[PDB]
């Protein structure tokens, strides 16, 4: 699956309906003047994938996502992205047969985030799992670095590093799913316990009252049979007020319903325990899966960092002395000595380390699309040109979209887009 | 044998061709031939699930033929009574066993097609046989009533259990057969208490049996002329209480009332006084069903003048309650009331006086917060304007100036024996016409202001109403068209 | 034979779970959770589990479990209703009253 075309209407600077097509799957770059709208394309891509942290798109709310907050004749802001599913390996779990999958997100002045899949309305959960299945989890990113955040990659907590490592092999989409499943089971268990307590406290007194009245009904039936003289008539007429002559059918129906409910509760409990063991065994397998993922990531990240910088190396360690699954840290050596503090490193050095890690996760299991937002800001011309050449020639594979202001990166780019500000709108043109 | 012992034994339970052929040979001479053969029949019936479909088919055919022959003999002829009773009891228990066993494997399927067709054919044959059995009267045979009630329940209970699964209800033949057998059970054998309780249980626990209940009640009312069962059912519905958790029960009750009102307004109208007391309930679907039932009853009873004449007081009370129900917390109840009023006003032959009240309520409801209520009010006004009694003279033309001039001329003519009240009626008619025209003008202005709405259906209905009002020459219609022109 | 039918059943059940068409009416008679118990469906020829299929099957199991709990709740409500045996709706008109320019745009 790879992006074919992108449609932006009424979103931020792109007030009008603009379409960008002929997206080269090899390597795409975006250039232009400051404030033209280069980062607005990346913001639209983040939005159509279901952004949760709104501050990432530099907006206080969805209202700021409109062209002028719905005050200058623009009310509907729509972003449409079309994908290609020629390769079955990268196909989603449930959209293999359907080709040319398109996702649209529309936000209006009053409404909030209407989603459409292939022209059909879908909830946010559908697109969320659809994008998480192809490593495009915007909530826990592994393929895009925002503007001004290339130097802050090494500043994230060891839990964030562990999450990023789990992104590469598909280990995530399961941890958050496990938490959601546990919350759902807790709520359902509370509801089921309340139902059982209420059912007991209501039916059991009623059931015993009906059982007690059963003998009175039998006695009334016996007297009625024996009738077919007045001495029986007074008791027959006094016991006829509340006898329920047809009580047998309702008693049998109530017994059948109670037995059915008991069977249902037993099946629910058995299924509960069964899911418990299944989750336990899945976690047991995931432990060694994450161990292998960590080993491969450490190896190829070290190799890549050694390749880019001849006299440096980096490698991953568990957080302090606890287990691997409780946090990860990066240790870098320059020459023949290791550095204790990561902060003393150069900004360009941190950018190179982050790029090497991203390329390592790419090598382990590439994402369908990789977004870069001015990752060369702290890097000099030589390193920028080397990174561009390595992306174009050495790696290939996944599709890259990069926003850069330096000629050394997009000079060899296969596809080049230019963003301009003509009249209150942003226009994207070829070359 | 013993009723209680065999019933308890069956209630708690987990080369046949040669015996079947022997049974066929013995029963060929006479069905009354049933020493040890009874045990063979019981064992063969207990082996029904494990037999082949063909052997099952011959078994069912033989049983049905023998039972039909016995029923025909009982028709023909009517110390020998007790052995008739024993034979009837044995055959009834055998039918219970076979039909309960046939009820199995039907819930599993469609939870194939040839099996379903074979089961339907066996059901048709068994229903024919049981109809022939119940065609006779069991009153003389069973002197005491508990034995008769137990014997009749022996036959009614298995069909009630088999009615649980949805696909059986869909087929017309089996549904019709069950309806007629239930009608004969209610009418010919009385016991109007067990059947009504079973129907209430089915309607509370299931949703698809409401139409079945309504059709059974309609069949009883038409041919079996026994409206007491419907009266008791409606009384139980009025006195029924529902929990705050379950919602399928009220929905099924609502569907049953809607279908009954669509089927037999007249029978169900008698107990409507107690049904109105159910309207105070906080349930939504039941209130909507009550409103819908009232509307359909008063609309369909409009065709017969005798029904209207004989029931003036209660129909007037119901119409007044429907008019008062135009304001409620639930917009859906208001929408149902407006729809009922539209169904009432679909004909302009009678109740001309209530037309002005309906117009006033619709104009008032035009300002309602709910959008659906506004669209239904627009629809009601459009229906009222499409056909009105104001057509005998100068029809299809509603001009305020011309009608005012005509009223002034009538006033001058009166100012200047039949003449007195003739002019009085003309003047009151012209005043009513002027009031109606003013109400329509105000509604047109309100709808013109209402044209700009978020919902598209409201806009479309407003445009339709304005076009209809423009069709008749109206001085303020051009303003509505001018406002509509800005919809671009 | 059996493998192909099992794969087709698992795929169609996963598709139904994804589209959220599973409710209380069709909660039972489905062995998707029993399919989840046996990991042979998730494990491929390389003897490694797939997290995508595992997550989809877990979602289906949660949906089925919630539908079953809802079915139990409604059955209890029906049983309670079977064993079970002012002026609030009427409100003033004043509280149900309401009380964009194309050329300007
Ligand atoms: N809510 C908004 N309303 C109007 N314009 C916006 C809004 N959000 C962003 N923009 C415009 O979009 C442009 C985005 O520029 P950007 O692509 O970030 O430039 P660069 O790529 O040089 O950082 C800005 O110039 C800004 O004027
Ligand atoms: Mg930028």
């Amino acid at each position: 699956m790879k992006v074919e075309e992108l449609i932006i209407d009424g979103f931020k600077s792109y007030a009008t309906r603009t379409v960008i097509t002929d997206w080269d799957p090899q390597f795409n770059a975006i250039t232009g003047l400051n404030g033209s709208g280069k980062s607005n394309i990346l913001d639209a891509i983040c939005f159509v994938l279901g952004i949760a942290s709104m501050s990432t798109v530099r907006a206080s709310s969805l209202q700021d996502l409109i062209y002028k907050r719905g005050q200058a004749g623009v009310t509907k802001a729509s972003v449409t992205i079309v994908f290609d599913n020629t390769d079955k390996s990268n196909s989603p779990i449930g959209f293999t047969n359907s080709p040319q999958i398109s996702v649209t997100r529309q936000v209006v002045l009053g409404g909030t985030s209407k989603y459409l899949i292939n022209g059909h309305r879908a909830p946010q959960q559908s697109v969320l799992q659809l994008f998480q299945s192809v490593q495009l989890n915007i909530n826990n990113p592994n393929f895009l670095i925002m503007q001004g955040k290339i130097t802050k990659v090494l500043n994230m907590k060891p839990s964030e590093i562990l999450s990023l490592i789990e992104e590469a092999a598909g280990t995530k989409m399961f941890e958050d799913r496990r938490e959601k499943a546990e919350r759902t089971m807790s709520k359902k268990e509370t509801k089921l316990q309340e139902n059982r307590t209420l059912l007991t406290e209501e039916i059991e007194p009623k059931l015993e009252k009906l059982r007690n009245e059963k003998r009175m009904f039998l006695e009334f039936q016996s007297t009625q049979t024996d009738l077919e003289s007045k001495q029986l008539n007074e008791k027959f007429q006094e016991l006829r007020k509340k006898v329920n002559p047809n009580i047998m059918n309702m008693i049998e129906n109530v017994e059948k319903k109670e037995a059915a409910l008991k069977t249902m509760i037993k099946t629910i409990e058995k299924d509960k325990m069964k899911i418990q063991e299944t989750i336990s065994k899945l976690n047991e397998y995931k432990r060694e899966t994450l161990v292998k993922t960590w080993e491969k990531v450490t190896l190829d990240f070290g190799n890549i960092f050694a390749d880019l910088l001849p006299n440096s190396f980096a490698k991953l360690v568990p957080c302090e002395g606890k287990d691997v699954t409780q946090g990860l840290e990066v240790k870098v050596k320059l020459g023949n000595i290791w550095k204790e503090s990561l902060i003393e490193l150069s900004g360009g050095q941190r950018s190179l380390i982050a790029l090497s890690l991203i390329m390592a996760l790419l090598q382990f299991r590439p994402a369908p699309m990789y977004i870069l937002d001015e990752v060369d800001a702290a890097l000099d011309l030589s390193h920028t040109q080397n990174i561009g050449h390595l992306i174009k020639t050495r790696f290939k594979g996944s599709q890259f979209i990069v926003v850069s202001l330096k000629e050394g990166m997009f000079a060899n780019a296969n596809r080049v887009f230019r963003t301009r500000f003509q009249d209150g709108t942003s226009v994207v043109s070829i070359m | 044998f013993s009723l209680s012992e065999y019933l308890t034994k069956f209630q708690t339970t987990d080369d046949p061709s040669r015996e079947l052929n022997v049974i066929i040979d013995q029963l060929a001479v006479s069905p009354e031939q049933i020493p040890d053969s009874l045990e063979a029949l019981i064992d063969l019936c207990h082996d029904f699930p494990h037999l082949t479909p063909k052997l099952q088919t011959q078994l069912s055919y033989l049983i049905s033929s023998s039972l039909s022959n016995l029923s025909k003999d009982i028709k023909a002829n009517l110390g020998l009574i007790p052995q008739w009773k024993r034979h009837l009891e044995e055959y009834g228990y055998l039918i219970q066993v076979l039909l309960t066993f046939l009820q199995d494997e039907l819930h599993k399927v469609s939870s194939n097609v040839e099996l379903f067709k074979r089961d339907c054919n066996q059901m048709e044959n068994l229903l024919e046989s049981i109809t022939k059995l119940l065609e006779i009267n069991l009153s003389k045979i069973f002197q005491t009533t508990p034995e008769k009630d137990l014997f009749i329940g022996l036959f009614t209970r298995p069909l009630f259990v088999l009615l649980e699964i949805e696909p059986v209800t869909k087929v017309s033949s089996l549904k019709m057969f069950i309806q007629r057998i239930l009608a004969m059970c209610v009418k010919n054998h009385g016991q109007s208490s067990s059947i009504q309780s079973s129907l209430m249980t089915n309607l509370t626990y299931f949703l698809h049996l409401s139409v079945f209940n309504a059709e059974l009640l309609k069949l009883l009312n038409d041919e079996y002329n026994y409206p007491q069962l419907t009266e008791d059912i409606l009384k139980e519905i009025s006195t029924r209480v529902f929990n705050a958790k379950d919602t399928t029960g009220p929905k099924a009750i609502s569907n049953f009332l809607i279908k009954l009102s669509e089927l037999s307004p007249g029978i169900m109208l008698r107990q409507m006084n107690l049904v109105i007391t159910l309207l105070n309930n906080s349930s939504i679907t039941l209130r909507c069903s009550v409103v819908e039932a009232c509307g359909n009853i008063v609309a369909e009873l409009a065709q017969d003048p005798q029904t209207m004449e004989h029931y003036k007081q209660q129909i007037a009370v119901l119409i007044e309650l429907l008019e008062e129900r135009f304001q409620d917390s639930n917009p859906y109840v208001r929408t149902k009331a407006i729809q009922g009023c539209s169904k009432i006003c679909d004909l302009s032959s009678k109740f001309n006086k209530s037309k002005a009240k309906f117009t006033s309520l619709a104009v008032r409801s035009l300002q309602d917060r709910s959008s659906l209520v506004r669209r239904n009010s627009v629809k009601l006004l459009s229906k009222l304007l499409l056909k009105h009694p104001f057509k005998a003279i100068h029809g299809s033309q509603l001009r305020l100036s011309e009608w005012e001039e005509y009223l002034k001329g009538s006033e001058s003519q009166l100012n200047s024996t039949s003449v007195l009240m003739k002019l009085k009626l003309m003047i009151v008619y012209y005043k009513d016409a002027i009031s109606f025209i003013k109400e329509i003008h105000k509604s047109i202005e309100l709808i013109s202001n209402l044209l700009f709405s978020k919902n598209r259906n409201e806009v479309l209905e407003s445009m339709d109403f304005l076009v209809l009002a423009d069709a008749f020459d109206i001085e303020l219609s051009e303003f509505g068209i001018k406002k509509m022109l800005h919809l671009v | 034979t059996n493998r192909s039918t099992m794969m087709a059943n698992f795929e169609e059940w996963i598709k139904m779970a994804t589209d959220n068409k599973i409710n209380s009416r069709n909660s039972w008679n489905f062995a998707l959770i029993d399919y989840f118990y046996d990991l042979d469906v998730l494990k491929d020829g390389e003897n490694n589990i797939n997290f995508q299929k595992a997550s989809a099957t877990l979602d289906g199991c949660i949906k089925i479990y919630s539908s079953r709990v809802d079915s139990v709740t409604t059955e209890t409500g029906k049983l309670l209703s079977g064993l079970a045996q002012l002026e609030t709706t009427l409100v003033e008109f004043e509280t149900i009253k309401m009380k964009i320019d194309p050329l300007f745009k």
